[PDB]
């Protein structure tokens, strides 16, 4: 077999985006290893790399939120950071006004690419505003990576 | 949004210090902020970044275990504590936000400060 | 060689989602099946499971509506179901067409994970509305897998 | 080994989607060529093709907004061009009211299949409104495929 | 969501029941509703759901061909017809719902029933 | 969105001809715009498209370098310009508008002009 990972948010860690793969439904194996939060790659190669994160709020605050969503490479050879996938929302345009009722919002963000990485390379799933973050149910935040 | 930085100029090698850097807009909660640094003749580097509440945190390998974030949000504050400064540590040091984690390839959504020079020896 | 499908949803089907393999730009090969609406898993493996779906409406309703799609594992060697992937979306924040006539809007939704998987294992792309389904026009609505 | 992609965005292009491989993080090898902004298949076989795009605007136009984004395939043994995956987004249900903030907002669109290809088929990656498109930062719009 | 169980009881083996769940809350059309069961030092199990106008439908091996699930959605009401019952049907039935299909892994997104005691035999 | 297209007719071969179609309706900078034919007794096949401002530009292979489409976005206006007219260009052409770029599978969401006759020879 070959470098896999599928690990899934902590529900466990409050207001903080946990990688986790002591699960079931999830990977971690044939080298590949889950350090302060990041994969690190086992060996150079190309590797289809996915993440999905879910955010969820109780209506619009007062202040304009941004929701990001990176997968970030720690390149060993050259000590270098960069986003290889990013994606950005907007989950409102207006506050909820007082007395109507604040309700649910939803907002799902899928990253997914194909990479040329080395062995040793760190790997983070990366949110600016992990309070927003939804797993109350499983399968609503993801990040993996499979030598191909 | 606006950066601020304040500290710096000249200190003995050996020695320690802290750098500021105040940040002035709307939502800055959505923010990573972080330091680069360009030494002379030495590509610009990023030597860290800290989110709101401090929840993702990166140090360049280089400045691990020496260099120090911390982010006040009630000030909308980032400080980077240099403790033991060396020689190689004398560049001009920048403070920088992004709503994405910021990178060694920094691109148009990345506000920076007007940058501290720093002066080791 | 490798366990592969990739259904569309069926044009001709009204208001519902029903799967298809007999068309263009389509697979179901190497094992796969598609039976009861569903693709059953022929070998033991590592499978990149993927899915999309594209929500449309003229204008907002007075209920509330989350559009939910998922992606469930029915293990058979458990008898057991559960969520391997899994997306909300809220396409009326509230803003309800009061006083003028509607606008239409349209929510996609992008699923993609990494599993091991058994022989057996039926896999479903399940949606609680499916009438706010669009199928108008081709590669809006599809549901795959692939063996690693 | 396999035909790979995984072309970006030229910042250098203003206002316009090209499509860039002489950049760090990206792929064209094992024969895929990048052609009139289309990618080339070079051999028969199935392939994950995937394409992210990132939107953005201030505030909301009195136009109605309709975002696509598809991947479409010009079969060369057929000379057909079709649309293999799409996705359609409405960023504004409400254009903004009487000298209010033009709050910016963003919109995501992820692509992602399996599909059988053909030797010499040319892959685009298509957007309606290309001036909404956003590139300020890496990794925000992408398109590649694999050979699997 | 709120959600009411009736129709548990006594009954000997080889008999027959329905149970019934009633749902009140807002926009009850985005929710599955389903059956759980769980008997005492036995594990949680989910039985099956059912969506609005009956487009999913799942049923657990274990009950297929015995036990019917149908829905009624003008009276936001759910039901359990279980046939040829016996003794290891003995637990106690919980009606669950959720904008998600329902799962064997249950989250926070799902909510419960009061529970409903069937005793075979 | 309506479509109404203007000109052919006639033209011997080896000639020249030029085909409008005005568009009418909300937001046609949203729109494909572009052009199909279809010849007696044989497949309809789409010719090329153009979306707003000219940013995306498709031309079927066997009429690359002779056809060329174009587009007035103050008129919402596109225009064919056929050049070396063979008897195999012989057909009604179309002009079509949707979305998405337009497909030689054209689906439900692809408006269509009412057609215009081209013969050649």
């Amino acid at each position: 077999d070959k470098p896999v990972a599928h690990v899934v948010a902590n529900p466990q860690a409050e207001g903080q985006l946990q990688w986790l793969n002591r699960r079931a439904n999830a990977l971690l194996a044939n080298g590949v290893e889950l350090r302060d939060n990041q994969l690190v790659v086992p060996s150079e190669g190309l590797y289809l790399i996915y993440s999905q994160v879910l955010f969820k709020g109780q209506g619009c605050p007062s202040t304009h939120v941004l929701l990001t969503h990176t997968i970030s490479r720690i390149a060993v050879s050259y000590q270098t950071k960069v986003n290889l996938l990013s994606a950005i929302k907007s989950p409102c345009q207006r506050e909820t006004p007082e007395g109507a009722e604040a309700k649910p919002w939803y907002e799902p963000i899928y990253l997914g690419g194909v990479f040329q990485l080395e062995k040793g390379d760190r790997l983070s799933a990366e949110i600016n505003r992990p309070d927003y973050l939804d797993f109350a149910e499983s399968g609503q935040v993801y990040f993996g990576i499979i030598a191909l | 949004v606006q950066l601020v930085e304040s500290g710096g100029g000249l200190v003995q090698a050996g020695g320690s210090l802290s750098l500021s850097c105040s940040a002035s807009g709307r939502s800055l909660s959505n923010y990573y902020m972080g330091w680069f640094r360009q030494a002379p003749g030495k590509e610009r580097e990023l030597l860290g970044n800290i989110s709101w509440r401090g929840y993702n945190i990166y140090y360049k390998d280089s400045v691990k275990g020496r260099f120090t974030i911390s982010r006040d949000d009630a000030k909308n504050t980032i400080y980077l504590q240099m403790n033991r400064l060396k020689p190689e540590d004398t560049a001009v040091y920048y403070c920088a936000a992004s709503i994405l984690p910021l990178s060694d390839d920094p691109g148009w959504n990345t506000y920076w400060g007007q940058g501290t020079q720093v002066t080791v020896s």
